[PDB]
């Protein structure tokens, strides 16, 4: 198995640059929290 | 009305002893209580000389030949009517 | 009326219930027309049938049972 | 490479990580939905609109938190991550099938998201009861999509239930009896059985609902001779076991956390603890009807169900008292996880005590469909199931990642969330005793105070789940690698270091047959 | 380490779970198109990728067991458990439908005529074809057993002969049941009686087809000498599934065809 | 009805609702006992430097904590069940009113003698006269005789609804195709409010119930002027 | 009949560093790509339909 | 007559059958007193009860069903 | 209605093959004949527009949306009445 091992390597996202990570976490959790808001908006704009 | 539950894949004596004291016996206790709580003494049923009941085509082989074996006077009337 | 006609709900060799049902039916209707008046209307049909099919002895004993109140059927 | 590892996996650790990631994200969506709910109820009047757009929101909140956050995290996340490690197995019995279980989830979630977009969504309540859920009062693809989402999520969970039971039974060291496996493993083995027997009945119910609205059947339609109540029986037959399926893995994690931070080798009364969960799991199958007290059933049967429901307090009691007995002579360590464990023990007690009240059909007549029942289940879910998830998450994070969390921050996070949830749900006991119904977008003027306070608490909770995200970021940004772990003699999961290698127990574990 | 010393199977990364998950998406949403925007193209694609997945996923399993020898005793004991458990979830699936039936037939609503079978419904005769379907299924129960016994005794020809007889009886039932549907004087739309009948007997019908393609697969695996007198789980399972199927029919017969009609 | 900043139940307008208040007090007294007991034990456990991390014998104490909860449950169950039967009791009503839930209004039917039937709709907060309750006032109150045993029969003509009136301690779902029965018996005149206690669509929150209880005399004259 | 499981055992046990779902040749590969293609496309098509149905 | 009294054969929260039974009973009696004359006696009791307990809409639809001959009950 | 019969204590494949051709198959033949003899073609049932039948709350996803799947015109009427 050419699967790398150890801290920061057993995850599907890069943890090498703390700020790239910051961006990714922000989009990840961010897009998840915003979805309901935009769905309600979408439903409010129909007819 | 159940479906089933907690699987414990390996059954030896410890498992059956576990079911005995952890399931079997506790049930006998609950039902015992239940039956001890629902112990409502029904008032002896109204006597009415129905012909399909208190049958007697041959006197019983004991006593006065008119008394059923586990005769309970309180709830079992003779053909004529309740005992006393 | 000639005799009790064929009854679909009693299509087999055993007519016991046929006799039984109509005997009940009649007496049940009778009791009602009594306790209602309704110009004391009368359910003769049932009596014609039950009299035809039920052997005398059954009718007799049932009547007696109804007399002493030991008749097992619900009227 | 990435594909092979992350999309084509057969590794219990990686699948388990994939779950935690899915659960956390779904947890964001559910939190957003819970905020719209309190946003709407935080001032007398209508913010969003009619009970349709509102109830669409309430419904998604329930489905998301129950099927997409709690279940994936506890069973798929911790289940897959820890079970094999705790019994010394190389992996699970069916590595491939295990992966399908996970991948069935994102699609299932899509169908649910899709349902609230097309038409006017599904404003049926998480119970999706007919006639409201029918093709007349709810025409369109929405409910159908809600049903299909549930089918997949169910297929996913019983496939995994099959995997856990097989693994747990068939893959322990030859000398290890079942009465030698840890409470968490027992906890998921039992939860797995409840899923196997309840989930299919649900699928039978909603499939009947699906045909009633697309194939002209009348299972629940009086016109054809159907019965809307029949759906209630089928749904609730699954519906109750479902909540125990939700708390059991939590019971297990709590047993592990309390014991570890008390410095004890094992939990007090291990066999009593096994007996307790087994009893809980079983009684949980014969009490469904307590959810139907105001439906018009026979007084006698209504009496049976209140009694049957009440005896569940006994075994649950032996567990609460056992965790206390575990803390007894302990050398307590006031770690974040221990804080979550203590909160759970109390809050869960209160919430379950409050459920004994509702167990009474007579009193439930006036308590049913009110906010009292909303309080009951949020205590056992928001400060029961969730507190276990947080305690387990902060406790095992180092094992999963290899990095450590900032304990102080982690403690701040508990403080905030503890205040938030209580302020949110405490008032709701009153609103319910005083008559405020469930599933209302607005209420009579009298209920304004408590609803206001309640909504404010939900904002504090928002603050806490935001901080947590940061807390995870910082952990990964700083990179303090784990060195030493205590009590490993009695905690196998940690013996292979943090994080354990892709392949653990390549060469078995040696266990003597005394 | 490096070389494993446990008797388990570490399965190679497979794309099939992803493929089958995607399949479920396609079939479910595809049904939604068929039911609402009157389209099957999506439903067609889903059924397709689904067969593709099952074929391959099961092809590999065969490869790993018969060709590669990964099915050690420990691995097999686990497969037995899996099958049992699966059959169990199925037993509980059918239980929703018998619940439904009994609920309706034991307490007939007034809109039905306050009776059972509802007025206007002309139930089939249990003593006619239903009786036939019963004897057919039951006979395949004895013949699949004969097959199993020949296999353990290494009797290639006979196992093949019995497996064949078994398979045709399963097909015979399918056809017979198909005609019954077509001649039935009631439909899915005939209130609760039709619902209750067509979905229970219908899901069972689907199961007889699923069980027959399984036995067919077993047939060919045998033609190719895959099974040894001692290791043939693929058959054991096919056999267990097949019995589950007779049993469900026995309850259907007695409950719906006899009692509730 | 409910007033501002209320904590417990609305005041009992009928005897079973009184009976419930007392049962709840009983039940609540116990949840206070247990919930405070647990909290005390917890703080007790966490407040000593003394340790005893070796093995501890279970089972022994395990009986105390299994038999005790068992006794307490009977103490709740008994009262509960009695009230339960007391509700489904053999009474003889002197009137029978029917109510039919509809998508966003209830309709009542007094049909013992004459075919009297009307629709009860919520008064739009816009057309409320000063002093009228925002989401609780209905245009046509259901008038009934105080101090009398009435038999209500709840059903629906569409989706599910639930007819409830807290002050009287009533709540019965309204299931289409079904006639659920309940006994109403106010022991005092007045206006008694309730709301739909079942999710039924867009205006689920806007289909209230208002009971107006006057003496027989006024009841019958009302009934006639109603047709 | 035949009986050549022995040939296939050898073919599949061959240390070519190939995953079982490809260990069997070129057809395995085309089947794989066909399956993968249909799935992804289908998934794309489904997303289009949902975007389309979301609107009045 | 005040209102339909308590009926032992219908002792629970569900009265659906209570309404149903009396509606049948009445119309069954009616048909008989018609096809018998018996001074055209009349079964009012059943109608008083069924009118009290049965919601209007049910009675209406049943009457219509009886009109077009699609009424499922046997009278 | 039976009880059981001829015991042959040793069951191997020969025994099951014996039951297959000596019991199982012969039954399938008898019942086949029986069902081939009782093949009485019932005259299509009288149509009466009952409301609890021929339900239609949503047109079927196929054909004219008013025809059930295994529709047999001879014995299945449309809601309106028999096909033709
Ligand atoms: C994980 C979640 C969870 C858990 C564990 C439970 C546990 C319990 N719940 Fe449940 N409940 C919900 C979540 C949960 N519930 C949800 C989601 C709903 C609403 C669904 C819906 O309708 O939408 C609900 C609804 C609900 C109802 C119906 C309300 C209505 O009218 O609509 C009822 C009534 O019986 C009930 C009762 C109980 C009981 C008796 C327990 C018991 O398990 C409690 C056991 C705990 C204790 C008893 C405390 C600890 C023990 C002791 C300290 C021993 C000593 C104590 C005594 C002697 C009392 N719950
Ligand atoms: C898991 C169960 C769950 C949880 C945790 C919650 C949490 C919340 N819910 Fe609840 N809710 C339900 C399930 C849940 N809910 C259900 C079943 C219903 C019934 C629906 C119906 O009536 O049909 C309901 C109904 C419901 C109502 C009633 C609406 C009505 O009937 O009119 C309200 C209103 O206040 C509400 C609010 C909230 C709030 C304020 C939170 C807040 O406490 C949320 C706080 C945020 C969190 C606790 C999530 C943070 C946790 C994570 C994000 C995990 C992170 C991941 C890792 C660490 C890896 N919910
Ligand atoms: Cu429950
Ligand atoms: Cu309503
Ligand atoms: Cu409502
Ligand atoms: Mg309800």
């Amino acid at each position: 198995s050419h699967y790398e091992e150890g801290p920061g390597k057993n995850i599907p996202f890069s943890v090498e640059n703390k700020w790239r990570l910051l961006a990714m976490m922000t989009l990840f959790f961010g897009s998840g929290f915003a979805a309901p808001f935009f769905i309600v908006r979408h439903q409010l704009l129909k007819k | 009305a159940s479906a089933a539950k907690g699987d414990h894949g390996g059954t030896g004596a410890r498992t059956w002893r576990f079911l005995t004291f952890g399931l079997a016996l506790p049930s006998v206790a609950l039902c015992t209580l239940n039956s001890w709580l629902h112990s409502g003494h029904r008032e002896r049923p109204a006597f009415i000389p129905y012909h399909h009941l208190r049958i007697r085509t041959k006197p019983f082989s004991w006593g006065d030949g008119n008394h059923t074996f586990f005769h309970n006077p309180r709830v079992n009337p003779l053909p004529t009517g309740y005992e006393k | 009326y000639q005799t009790a006609p064929f009854d679909s709900r009693f299509p087999n060799q055993n007519q016991t219930r046929n006799c039984w049902q109509n005997y009940l039916d009649f007496h049940r209707c009778e009791k009602a027309m009594t306790a209602k008046g309704g110009d004391v209307s009368v359910c003769e049909w049932y009596r014609r049938v039950y009299k035809s099919l039920c052997p005398i002895s059954w009718v007799s004993t049932w009547d007696d049972r109804r007399a002493e109140g030991t008749f097992p059927g619900k009227i | 490479m990435f594909i092979n590892r992350w999309l084509f996996s057969t590794n219990h650790k990686d699948i388990g990580t994939l779950y935690l990631l899915f659960g956390a994200w779904a947890g964001m969506v559910g939190t957003a939905l819970s905020l719209l709910i309190r946003a709407e109820l935080g001032q007398p009047g209508t913010l969003l609109g009619d009970d349709q757009i509102y109830n669409v929101v309430v419904t998604a909140h329930a489905f998301v938190m129950i099927f997409f956050m709690v279940m994936p995290i506890m069973i798929g996340g911790f289940g897959n991550w820890l079970v094999p490690l705790m019994i010394g197995a190389p992996d699970m019995a069916f590595p491939r099938m295990n992966n399908m279980s996970f991948w069935l989830l994102p699609p299932s979630f899509l169908l649910l998201l899709a349902s609230s977009m097309v038409e006017a969504g599904a404003g049926t309540g998480w119970t999706v009861y007919p006639p409201l859920a029918g093709n007349l009062a709810h025409a369109g693809a929405s409910v159908d999509l809600t049903i299909f989402s549930l089918h997949l999520a169910g297929v996913s969970s019983i496939l995994g239930a099959i995997n856990f039971i097989t693994t747990i039974i068939n893959m322990k060291p030859p000398a290890m009896s079942q009465y030698q496996t840890p409470l968490f493993v027992w906890s998921v083995m039992i939860t797995a059985v409840l899923l196997l027997l309840s989930l299919p009945v649900l699928a039978a119910g909603i499939t009947m609902l699906l045909t009633d609205r697309n194939l002209n059947t009348t299972f629940f339609d009086p016109a054809g001779g159907g019965d809307p109540i029949l759906y209630q029986h089928l749904f609730w037959f699954f519906g109750h076991p479902e909540v125990y399926i939700l708390i059991l893995p939590g019971f297990g994690m709590i047993s592990h956390i309390v014991t570890y931070y008390s410095g004890k080798k094992e939990p007090f009364g291990y066999m009593g603890m096994v007996w307790a969960m087994m009893s809980i799991g079983f009684l949980g199958f014969i009490v469904w009807a307590h959810h139907m007290f105001t439906v018009g059933m026979d007084v006698d049967t209504r009496a049976y169900f209140t009694s049957a429901t009440m005896i569940i307090a006994i075994p649950t009691g032996v567990k609460v008292f056992s965790w206390l007995a575990t803390l007894h002579g302990g050398n307590i360590k006031w770690s974040p996880a221990m804080m979550w464990a203590l909160g759970f023990i109390f809050l869960f007690t209160v919430g379950g005590l409050t459920g004994i009240v509702l167990a009474n059909s007579s009193l439930d007549i006036v308590l049913h469909d009110t906010y009292y029942v909303v309080a009951h289940f949020h205590y056992v879910l928001s400060m029961g199931a969730v507190f276990a998830i947080m305690g387990g998450f902060v406790h095992w994070f180092p094992l999963f990642s290899g990095y450590t969390l900032n304990d102080t921050w982690a403690k701040i996070h508990f403080a905030i969330m503890f205040v938030g949830v209580n302020m949110t749900f405490f008032p709701q006991h009153f609103l319910g005793l005083s008559g405020m119904p469930r599933r209302y977008s607005d209420y009579p003027d009298a209920y304004t105070m408590w609803n206001t306070i309640s909504s404010m608490g939900s904002f504090i909770s928002l603050t806490a789940v935001m901080l947590m995200v940061f807390i995870i970021w910082e952990a990964f940004a700083s990179k303090r690698e784990v060195l030493t772990v205590d009590l490993t003699t009695t905690n196998l999961e940690w013996l292979n270091g943090c994080p354990p290698p892709y392949h653990t127990f390549e060469e078995p574990t040696y266990v003597n047959l005394k | 380490m490096t070389h494993q010393t446990h008797a388990y199977h570490m399965v190679n990364p497979s794309p099939w779970p992803l493929t089958g998950a995607l399949s479920a998406l396609l079939m479910t949403s595809g049904l939604t198109m068929w039911f609402h925007f009157n389209s099957m193209t999506l439903l067609m694609i889903g059924l397709t990728t689904n067969m593709l997945t099952m074929y391959q996923w099961w092809r590999d399993v065969i490869r790993e067991s018969t060709f590669q020898g990964h099915h050690t005793p420990a691995v097999q004991k686990g497969l037995r458990y899996g099958m049992i458990l699966f059959i169990i979830s199925e037993v509980l699936f059918f239980t929703g439908f018998f619940w439904a039936f009994y609920h309706s037939s034991l307490a007939p609503t007034p809109e039905l005529g306050g009776c059972w079978p509802p007025t206007g419904i002309h139930p089939l005769n249990p003593l006619e074809v239903p009786l036939l379907n019963t004897s057919v299924l039951l006979a395949s129960g004895v013949s699949i057993t004969w097959a199993h016994h020949s296999l353990m005794e290494g009797d290639r020809k006979h196992m093949l002969q019995a497996l064949f007889i078994t398979i045709t009886l399963g097909v015979y039932f399918t056809l017979l049941q198909a005609s019954e549907y077509y001649e039935a004087p009631f439909t899915i739309s005939d209130g609760v009686y039709g619902s209750t009948f067509f979905v229970a007997t219908g899901f069972h019908g689907l199961h007889v087809i699923i069980g027959s393609t399984f036995l067919i697969v077993c047939f060919f695996r045998q033609l190719k000498f895959h099974f040894t007198s001692n290791h043939h789980f693929g058959f054991e399972a096919g056999a267990w599934y097949w019995h589950f199927v007779d049993v469900v029919w026995l309850f259907l017969y007695v409950s719906i065809y006899w009692w509730g009609s | 009805m409910a007033y501002p900043m209320q904590l417990g139940f609305q005041d009992a307008t009928s005897p079973i609702m009184e009976e419930l208040l007392h049962f709840h007090d009983h039940t609540l007294m116990i949840v206070f006992l247990i919930s405070s007991l647990v909290l005390y034990i917890i703080s007790l456990m966490l407040t000593t430097k003394l340790t005893h991390t070796s093995t501890m014998d279970a089972q022994e104490v395990e009986t105390i904590w299994t038999i005790l909860p068992a006794i307490i449950l009977i103490l709740i169950a008994l009262p509960s069940l009695r009230i339960l039967y007391m509700m489904d009791e053999i009474n003889n009503p002197s009137l029978t009113v029917k109510t039919m839930g509809h998508q966003w209004y209830w309709s009542y039917e007094y049909t013992d003698y004459e075919d009297l039937s009307f629709d009860s709709y919520m008064i739009p907060t816009s057309e409320l006269k000063p002093g009228e309750l925002r989401l609780l006032e209905v245009d046509n109150r259901v008038v009934l005789p105080m101090e009398m045993t009435i038999r209500m029969l709840v059903s629906s003509e569409d989706v599910l609804h639930s007819w409830a009136v807290p002050s009287l301690g009533l709540k019965t779902d309204a299931i289409p195709g079904r006639l659920n029965q309940t006994t109403l018996m106010s022991s005092r005149p007045g206006l008694y409010y309730g709301q739909c206690s079942e999710i039924c669509g867009s205006n689920h929150s806007f289909m209230p119930i208002v009971l107006e209880l006057v003496p027989l005399k006024y009841f019958e004259k009302w009934s006639a002027s109603m047709l | 009949f035949e009986n050549r499981v022995a040939e296939k055992q050898k073919l599949f046990q061959e240390d070519n560093g190939l995953p079982v779902h490809l260990k069997g040749g070129a057809t395995d590969n085309i089947l794989y790509r066909v399956t993968m293609t249909l799935c992804l496309g289908g998934t794309l098509y489904s997303l289009y339909c949902l975007g389309w149905a979301s609107f009045p």
